């Protein structure tokens, strides 16, 4: 009798897809201010 | 500065002959692994006759052309065939029966 | 009783011997001692010198600039020292020094000596010379310390690598009187022994006219008869030059008593065993070395030259792979893989590790007869013939190589221009059946039959048994045949059938086509009824076999 | 009544206050002559193997090994322990010689595939799983294994069907309703993945796999 690996899961790409949309946007509306 | 002063990590010092370090690539040779590399499909089939020789005659009658099934029906060659599920013991004497006893139609 | 109260004694002595050795950053011996100590058998620290604190700041600079490799750092500072304890260190330092830089200068270089069979050593042994005659003791006296007779080592050593043999021995004998317990001093004697002979020349010398410092040993032990490395001398010279033994029996069994636990014992006991061709006796012997010291690589060289013999590459894969594990720098590491490459027929990798193994020890010279076999195996006779040239320049007295010599020439067609070297071979070991009937082949090969007859006739008393003889039977009696006398060749036809009777059937083939022959002599002698037995008897032999006397026996009783 | 109570209490099953039997096999090992016996050592070995301590379930397991070496009490686990650490070498010197003594036994086929198992031979090692298994019913380490090779390398049409066999005649372990669990939830079929989770759980309430899946 052996145990596999427990399933595990990591950062998706869509997730990571729409932290870098948003982080765009804080990037982009700043400059504007300034 | 300083160098030699430490002693944290395997330095020129801990191995006996300084000068090994000529040679340094014999620690990344993949020495071959014992036994179906001795071939170089064939080296499993030579792997597996190999411990297919551990069997009684019997028992390698029993399994020469041994098939199991996902589910776990049973299916066993007569050189007829003893289809059946495993886990129930009777089945297995029965392909012993008719594999080592004596049947015959006699007219 | 009195054994007891020597294990005792011998505690306290190896507690000495590695203190002071280790403490003199000399490994030869330290290494010996604490082992010999470790297997000793079950039944405050200890530590004196004579320094001064000033001059005892020297030391530490000295000892530690020792071991970080930095010799010559060390004679800079070290050099105005006048304490023979620290004189011995200075030079010590400058040897060394000497000793790495040449295995430095020379690594492509594989063969090492000189044709025929300085300046810079004999700066180091002026200094001694120097030294020893301003110190007010100069040996021959009781109070004589330990770093005095530990000077004499390096003297004795210096001197040998000059080749000023007969003079180092002297020096040697004078630093073991002194000072015992010095095993890397027993190896520089041995290794200058040649033969036996001088063995038991200098074995009386040590009886007789032999005595030590009773002064710096302890007690109940500077007696010859109750001392150890002069048992520990029995076992090594007289088996490892295969000497004549004697004085090492009773010497045997008293060190197995006092130490049951030394892993260099056992090995040196199981390697006896490998040495008298007692494979299975000696495979149980190392097994407990395997199991009791996992990590050893200084004998199992011939553990696994055991198992290339035995077979079982699934055995002999397991130490290729353990082995390795443990580092790839030893001599023996790189040994034991290649036996386990080469029994997997990968020749052209295995011949490479043989060279690898050779490299970092040339005094390895069994790895040459072996670098010359897997060329054999690679059909490159040529490359094989130089292989083999080499192990008998490095030392004439090798029985292997004489013999792998002469078998490379036996593969091709030169018969005679191998029989030097087989006729060479022949006086390392004469007592040898398998030779013997190689070189009668070598004489029938080329038309020597007169002096092929003699040959045989040697190998037929040098077999152990009976059986062996039977190939040799069959074809020496053809060599009587070619001899024009067919009444000769009867006698030994006789002998090799009736091999088989009293072997209860043994029914081989060299006696199938005896029985073959000796039928079809007997229908011309017109005995029918002699001559139909030994159809029958050899109706059990190849197709054309039984046919053959199955025809003659329907012939034989025709006229019966 | 105190001795045979400790005896019986070292084969009782784990993944329960370990720290009881644990009490009990010290109280029986020191009082009593019995401080290294097999069961013992199987029972600490087991414990160590729940708890994945695997260098004491290695050491214990050797050290029992060198005086029995066809123990076959503790040769499963100890075939674990090596396959984890992939010990391969050892793996393969116990299967040869677990071969030439014990042909019929399926420990010995058992070891072999697993060996396959550790140089990534499944396709191979189905085989001898299937070998394993036919020789000894009611093994669950074989018919497990032999699932797992279904499972890891594609075909996972039949791994359910295998899975399932494996609850349906080995009731009472939820280690194979879990891996049904997670198996479905592997094809991102959720809740018979839940259905199987939970029924896992009812089996075994003290298992970090099936409470983490």
């Amino acid at each position: 009798m052996i145990r596999r690996a427990p399933t595990t899961l990591q950062l998706s790409h869509d997730d990571v897809t729409s932290l870098i949309d948003d982080l765009n946007e804080q990037k982009l509306k700043q400059q504007l201010n300034i | 500065s300083s160098s030699s002063y430490r002693d944290s990590y395997f330095q020129y010092r801990h191995l006996p002959a300084p000068h090994h370090i000529l040679y340094a690539e014999w620690n990344q040779d993949i020495l071959a692994l014992p036994d179906e590399v001795a071939n170089i499909m064939t080296s499993e089939q030579n792997s597996n006759r190999y411990w297919n020789s551990f069997h009684d005659e019997d028992d390698w009658n029993l399994f020469n052309g041994m098939e199991l099934e996902s589910n776990g029906v049973v299916t066993f060659a007569g050189q007829e065939t003893i289809t059946g599920s495993i886990f129930d013991r009777r089945i297995t004497q029965l392909a012993y029966a008719r594999n080592n006893g004596w049947h015959e139609l006699a007219l | 009783d009195s054994q007891d109260k020597i294990i005792h004694d011998i505690r306290i002595q190896l507690r000495k011997a590695a203190t002071e050795l280790s403490r003199w950053k000399l490994y030869g011996s330290s290494k010996w001692a604490a082992e010999a100590l470790a297997g000793l058998a079950e039944a405050i620290p200890q530590n004196g010198f004579g320094l001064s604190e000033t001059e005892y700041d020297l030391y530490l600079l000295g000892s530690t600039l020792f071991d970080a490799k930095e010799f010559d750092r060390c004679v800079f500072f070290l050099k105005d020292v006048t304490n023979p304890y620290l004189k011995f260190l200075k030079l010590y330092s400058k040897f060394l020094s000497w000793d790495k830089k040449s295995q430095e200068s020379m690594e492509n270089i594989l063969t090492t000596g000189k044709f025929t069979d300085q300046s810079n050593i004999s700066s180091i042994l002026k200094e001694i010379n120097t030294f020893l005659e301003s110190y007010e003791i100069k040996i021959d006296d009781d109070e004589a310390d330990l770093g005095l007779a530990l000077l004499y080592y390096l003297r004795g050593v210096i001197l040998k690598q000059e080749k000023n043999i007969s003079k180092a021995m002297s020096s040697f004998l004078k630093s073991l009187s002194c000072y015992s317990f010095n095993w890397s001093c027993w190896l520089e004697l041995m290794d200058c022994l040649q033969k036996v002979d001088d063995a038991l020349l200098l074995n009386n010398y040590l009886y007789q006219n032999f005595q030590f410092k009773f002064s710096e040993n302890l007690g109940s032990q500077r007696t010859i008869e109750f001392n150890i490395m002069i048992k520990f001398f029995k076992l090594k010279v007289f088996e490892e030059l295969n000497g004549q033994l004697e004085d090492y029996f009773e010497d045997l069994e008293f060190l197995l008593q006092v130490f049951p636990n030394f892993t260099f014992l056992k090995a040196y006991n199981a390697t006896i065993s490998y040495n008298n061709l007692d494979y299975v006796t000696a495979e149980s012997r190392f097994d407990d070395i395997v199991k009791q010291d996992p990590y050893r690589l200084n004998d199992l060289e011939t553990y696994s030259n055991i198992l290339y013999v035995m077979q079982k590459n699934s055995k002999l894969a397991y130490l290729a792979q353990f082995v390795s594990q443990i580092d790839r720098f030893r001599p023996e590491t790189c040994c034991i893989i290649a036996n386990y490459y080469s029994a997997r027929q990968e020749h052209e990798k295995s011949i490479m590790y043989f060279r690898r193994a050779l490299t970092l020890d040339k005094k390895t010279t069994n790895a040459w007869t072996l670098m010359g076999h897997e060329f054999v195996e690679l059909s490159n006779s040529h490359a094989a013939i130089e292989c083999y040239r080499r192990a008998v320049d490095i030392c004439p007295r090798d029985f292997k190589a004489w013999f792998g010599l002469g078998q490379a020439y036996a593969l091709l067609d030169m018969h005679l221009y191998s029989l030097y070297y087989f006729q060479k071979a022949c006086t390392l070991k004469p007592w040898d059946r398998r030779i013997w009937q190689v070189l009668g082949e070598c004489y029938s090969k080329t038309g020597n039959k007169v002096e092929a007859i003699k040959c045989y006739k040697r190998s037929i008393k040098a077999s152990q048994t009976v059986d062996q003889n039977t190939s040799i039977y069959y074809r020496l009696a053809q060599l009587y045949e070619e001899l024009e006398d067919l009444q000769e060749c009867k006698k030994f036809m006789m002998k090799c059938v009736d091999v088989e009777e009293l072997l209860e059937g043994i029914v081989t083939d060299e006696t199938v086509k005896a029985r073959l022959w000796l039928a079809i002599f007997e229908i011309k002698a017109g005995n029918y009824q002699l001559a139909y037995d030994y159809a029958m008897g050899v109706s059990s032999g190849t197709s054309q076999e039984i046919e053959e006397a199955r025809m003659l026996a329907r012939e034989c009783r025709r006229h019966m | 009544k105190e001795i045979m109570k400790n005896l019986y209490k070292i084969n009782l099953s784990k993944y329960i206050n370990t720290e009881d039997i644990t009490k009990s096999n010290e109280i029986l090992a020191k009082d009593y002559k019995l401080a290294d016996n097999v069961d013992v050592v199987r029972s600490k070995v087991d414990i160590c193997y729940t708890q994945c301590k695997f260098n004491e379930c290695l050491e214990l397991c050797e050290t029992v090994l060198e005086n029995d070496e066809f123990n076959t009490n503790i040769l499963p686990a100890y075939i674990g322990c090596l396959y984890e650490l992939s010990n391969k070498n050892k793996l393969f010197l116990l299967s040869h010689r677990l071969a030439e003594t014990f042909p019929k036994s399926a420990i010995t086929w058992f070891s072999v595939a697993t060996y396959y198992m550790s140089l990534d031979r499944i396709s191979e090692a189905q085989k001898y799983y299937s070998k394993s298994s036919i020789l000894d019913p009611s093994f669950a380490a074989a018919w497990l294994g032999f699932a797992h090779t279904y499972a890891l390398e594609g075909e996972q049409d039949q791994a359910l069907t295998a899975y399932s066999t494996a609850s349906r005649f080995f009731p009472g372990m939820h280690l194979p309703k879990l891996f049904l669990g997670m198996q479905f939830m592997a094809m991102n079929s959720l809740n018979l993945a839940e259905s199987y989770f939970v029924l896992a759980y009812d089996i075994c309430p003290n298992d970090p796999l099936v409470l983490n899946e």
